[PDB]
């Protein structure tokens, strides 16, 4: 079937825009301390996974990455512990700034692979 | 439920507030 | 298009070494301090056929066990250990915690102290007399000097516990504490003997050993790297950049 | 990044410790002084991974 | 939900006492670890200063 | 005490790492702007038909 | 085979150990 090539290319697309929204997301929050109620930031990630024998590519979650917080020394701080080590996003900086990178050269792709398909199709609209 | 299907009910506002009152 | 992951593992890894390196140098005088050394781990995986990737992992072995100097302060009551001396403390679980810091306190109550963890010596955590003057001989015995009363009323009072640890058994705690790893602990028991060929001397404490010109050589062939890193990652993001123009028609 | 948050606390841990010297040195004339000593010490630690 | 906007803020100020000049001066004066001068402020209200 | 006058407490070594921080993060940001509206300028190519 | 070619059953699973047992 040529007409599911449209619905495997736009999965791929919302696919690949989530993770771009997500890691740039996590590059705005790199440093961010604190959240609405004191939980501090925490990198997220999406999960993909097939349609379905193939199909496109549907995102099926977007979990929280299990790491340790990166926690840092600030005594004079409310959100100290009793130790006084306050939490601070476990976010790194080229994950992100290569994740950025490969979705968008995956947009850009499927965006490549959906213009020849519907040329290929108009095309075949006038057989004979 | 699934996104990017049809559904009759407008969804609800979205919000983000600084702090939870 | 995979050769981009290796590239920025590659520099993760030298961000997290760097990271590790400056660490090391932060803590440039803390006494009884031990170097953190660093390493990278080359991890092939080993796939169908032509297996031509090979990540790497930073990796810390250990502490570097070479003793740093020792400043004579002449406080009567600071020890400095031998090449290979370690003084056993109790640590907030109950553990048996090693240390080259030899900068003991005295509490309130006569209780011996090191950065809030009761030394223990010969039997358990070891209590001076209330207000009494300490000195440490050459071997870990402890003399007691009531104030005001005459000299010849110094009396032992206790004992240190020393060990001896080889440097290349003994690993790292997240408090600060080095204890003896698994097959280490099986071979010389669960704890270990006070063993009487350690020396020590009083009025000297030991600082912290770091290497300024290894620091200084590690920083500078991180950078070098991470900026080699970089310029993969460019050519390799063009290449395919310009490369998925094929799949237009 | 974690690199500079260390780098900043050795920095601060030897402005600590300037500031210590400078005050035992300003006060050498008074009478009835007791010099003092600034003793430091290193942070928790993190495992990435265990061996 | 995946965006996640930052904005900036200023938890208050810090009250950690900085350092002092000696000048010689009669009437200047220097607070304790956490004392405040009080003054009246310009409509009316009190404030505290150092 | 009288005669004498304090001043303020502004950390140098604070203010710098502030500053580094904030100027590689608005650098990093302007990259990954830059990269999503050259990625979005040709979702309108595909839409060209 | 030839990479590129087409075969009836899967590749094995990937593995990278960091220290081999």
């Amino acid at each position: 079937a040529l007409l599911n090539i449209f619905d495997i290319a736009g999965s791929a697309l919302a696919a690949q825009s989530k993770r771009l929204n997500v890691a740039a997301s996590n590059l705005a929050n790199a440093d961010s301390v604190t959240g609405p109620d004191g939980q501090p930031y925490r990198a997220k990630q999406v999960v993909f996974q097939v349609d379905a024998a193939t199909g496109g590519v549907k995102v099926a979650s977007v979990i929280e990455s299990q790491a340790p917080e990166k926690l840092v020394y600030e005594p004079g701080n409310p959100l100290a512990d009793a130790n006084g080590y306050v939490k601070m996003p476990n976010v790194d900086v080229v994950g992100e700034m290569v994740n950025t990178m490969s979705a968008s050269r995956s947009y850009q792709a499927n965006i490549e692979v959906l213009n020849t398909v519907k040329s290929m199709m108009l095309k075949t609209l006038t057989l004979g | 439920g699934v996104p990017g299907a049809l559904s009759n009910q407008p969804a609800p506002p979205n919000e983000a507030p600084i702090a939870t009152p | 298009d995979h050769a981009i992951y290796t590239a920025m593992g590659a520099a993760s890894q030298t961000l997290n070494q760097q990271a590790v390196t400056a660490s090391n140098l932060a803590n440039a005088s803390t006494p009884g301090f031990r170097a953190q050394l660093n390493a990278l781990r080359a991890v092939p995986v080993d796939g169908l056929s032509l297996a031509t990737r090979t990540l790497v992992t930073a990796s810390t072995p250990g502490a570097d066990m070479t003793p740093g100097q020792l400043d004579y302060t002449s406080r009567p009551l600071d020890v400095a250990l031998q090449q290979d001396g370690w003084l056993v403390v109790q640590a907030a679980d109950g553990a048996e915690g090693y240390t080259r810091n030899g900068n003991i306190q005295v509490g309130p109550t006569g209780q011996l102290t090191i950065q809030g963890h009761p030394v223990i010596g010969e039997g358990g955590p070891i209590t001076v007399p209330e207000g009494s003057e300490i000195t440490i001989a050459a071997d870990g015995t402890i003399s007691a000097l009531n104030p005001g009363d005459p000299p010849n009323t110094v009396a032992p009072v206790g004992r240190l516990k020393l060990v001896k640890a080889e440097g290349n058994e003994v690993q790292r705690s997240d408090d600060g504490l080095f204890r003896l790893t698994a097959e280490a602990q099986a071979e010389r028991g669960a704890v270990l003997a006070a063993d009487p060929s350690i020396r020590i001397m009083s009025g000297v404490l030991e600082g912290s050993n770091v290497k300024p010109v290894e620091a200084m050589t590690d920083m500078i062939a991180n950078a070098r790297r991470f900026e080699m890193q970089m310029k993969v990652i460019t050519s390799v993001d063009e290449n395919e950049g310009r490369a998925n123009q094929l799949l237009s028609m | 990044i974690s690199s500079l948050w260390i780098a900043k606390t050795g920095l601060d841990a030897q402005q600590t410790n300037m500031d210590v010297i400078a005050n035992n040195l300003a006060n050498v004339s008074t009478n009835g002084f007791k010099r003092q000593r600034a003793v430091f010490e290193d942070l928790l630690y993190q495992t990435i991974r265990q061996p």
